[PDB]
């Protein structure tokens, strides 16, 4: 009944048409990723880094982000629905 | 007027007042290397300052008026352990009467307690949900006055903030000791910095409070964003006060490149605890000593300097060709040995022509001493290039409002907590 964990990874591929629920991502790097039609639900991101990311029709719903950085992403506030942040940072936003 | 005036002397604290208060300092009290009057107290029982007042000046009265002033720097509160947790910091309460200063999330609190254990409090509140805060982790001047027939009043940076009637309070019999100590703070990493604690035997008036503020501000010395002395040979991130949503960038090195204001500036967040712009962005500036004959490392009003700009970990020189056409002179980052006779001397300003303290300005001059202009910015095809422009100086000379030539210098500080 814990969340399924995925840790110490680097994702650098196009992720599309998929829903991830009840996941815990720890020390994960999302670098050079395009998200299209992706939703993370009820998931936790600890010490993750999103870097150079674009997202279309992509959301984080009821997710918790801790010690997480969003660098050179297009993640605007509307992409986070009912979510929360603990000691996170956004910078170099796209456009 | 003064009945206790604590200053730094010789790896120690002393009282300048006539009453010669005894001061016992614990193991783990620290003085800042640059300004030794800035005292750091940490969250340990050994980080204490105990001031023993002579009996003659112990507060014991229904009627005597009294005030206190001091400067304080309070780190940002980062997490839920900091919510809803009042902790005493300066304590003169004995047998449940006296006064104290305490803190809490976004608050500075003053408490009076009489000998029936009646209490009145005044509070300063500040938000952590602001892009750029005037208060979080910055030096703030606090003044609290008490008139036994009227009100307790709290001033912040000379400005009246909160006031409450205290004619409900009877005899207040405070302690003969003041204890400076974090007391009841559940965050093990919490600290404070304080400077220039004073006690006065009257209700200070507005003018007295403003003069204290102006006086103790050192307005001939430039300050960094945190309120510390601005320093030579120290990396600073630059904030343009008129457009705080950008940071400084350089498109290319050399006289065909230019410095400009790039956005958007980022943010740091903890849901419902803080939400602020990131401060550690852009090409850092390093102020280099040029004409000052002052042997210390502090930057003073009217110091003539050079500005080094850091671009990918290498230092270049901020300069322009004042012969370029137009009042606005676009600034470039040049190889330090290629500067030649380009204009690069900067006059650092902490105050205007009539001696009024104000935000940092940089007046670029040529090598004949002619002003080329305060450094601000101008839009060239939607790009906000840094310029020196004498229009700014003419506006300053007329007392007019300027826009974009006022800057803050931000060094990395452990009370702010962002990563660099």
């Amino acid at each position: 009944m814990e969340r399924d964990k995925y840790a110490n990874f680097t994702i650098n591929f196009t992720m599309e048409n998929q829903i991830h629920t009840g996941m815990e991502y720890d020390n994960g790097r999302f670098i050079g990723v395009k998200f299209k039609s992706v939703t993370f639900k009820d998931s936790v991101f600890k010490s993750c880094t999103f870097e150079d990311v674009t997202s279309v029709n992509t959301y984080f719903k009821n997710c918790t982000f801790i010690d997480t950085v969003f660098d050179n992403t297009d993640f605007e506030p509307y992409k986070f629905i009912d979510s929360e942040f603990k000691n996170c940072s956004f910078f170099h936003n796209k456009t | 007027t003064s009945i206790l005036s604590i200053v730094y002397k010789k790896d120690d604290l002393i009282d300048l007042s006539r009453y010669g208060a005894k001061i016992n300092i614990g193991d783990r009290v620290y003085y800042d290397s640059i300004d030794k009057n800035q005292i750091k107290l940490i969250n340990l029982e050994s980080s204490t300052i105990e001031v023993i007042l002579k009996n003659a000046i112990v507060y014991n009265s229904m009627y005597e008026n009294f005030s206190t002033s001091f400067w304080i720097k309070i780190p940002k509160y980062f997490s839920k352990i900091n919510l809803n947790n009042e902790y005493t910091i300066i304590n003169c309460i004995e047998n449940n009467s006296g006064w104290k200063v305490s803190l809490n999330y976004g608050e500075i609190i003053w408490t009076l307690q009489d000998n029936k254990q009646n209490i009145q409090r005044v509070v300063f509140k500040y938000s952590q949900m602001v892009n750029i805060s005037d208060y979080i982790n910055r030096w703030i001047f606090v003044t609290i006055t008490n008139n036994r027939l009227t009100k307790s009043k709290i001033y912040i940076n000379g400005r009246l903030i909160d006031q409450k009637p205290i004619s409900n309070l009877g005899n207040i019999h405070a302690s003969n000791k003041i204890m400076f100590k974090l007391d009841g703070c559940r965050d093990p990493r919490r600290y404070i910095m304080i400077k220039y604690f004073n006690l006065f035997d009257k209700e200070l008036n507005e003018k007295e409070i403003k003069d204290l503020y102006d006086s103790q501000s050192n307005s001939g010395i430039l300050k960094d964003f945190w309120g510390n002395y601005l320093q030579y040979d120290k990396p600073y991130y630059m904030l343009n006060l008129f457009d705080p949503n950008k940071y400084v960038d350089v498109n290319n090195i050399g006289i065909r490149g230019y410095m400009y204001l790039k956005g958007p500036r980022g943010s740091v967040v903890t849901t419902n605890i803080y939400l602020n712009s990131t401060l550690y962005e852009g090409t850092k500036f390093i102020i280099k000593k040029y004409a000052s004959g002052n042997e210390d490392n502090i930057v003073r009003n009217n110091d003539r300097v050079y500005i080094n700009v850091v671009v990918k970990n290498k230092e270049y020189r901020l300069a322009t060709n004042a012969s370029q056409a137009g009042v606005e002179k676009i600034l470039s980052a040049l190889e330090i040995p290629d500067v030649g006779n380009l204009s690069q001397v900067v006059v650092m300003k902490s105050k205007d022509d009539q001696g009024i303290r104000n935000k940092c300005k940089m007046n670029l001059q040529d090598n004949n001493g002619n002003d080329i202009g305060f450094i601000g910015f101008h839009l060239y095809d939607n790009i906000a290039k840094l310029v020196a422009s004498n229009w700014y100086n003419r506006q300053v000379g007329k007392a007019s409002r300027t826009f974009g030539c006022s800057w803050e210098f931000i060094p990395v500080d452990d009370g702010w907590g962002e990563s660099s």
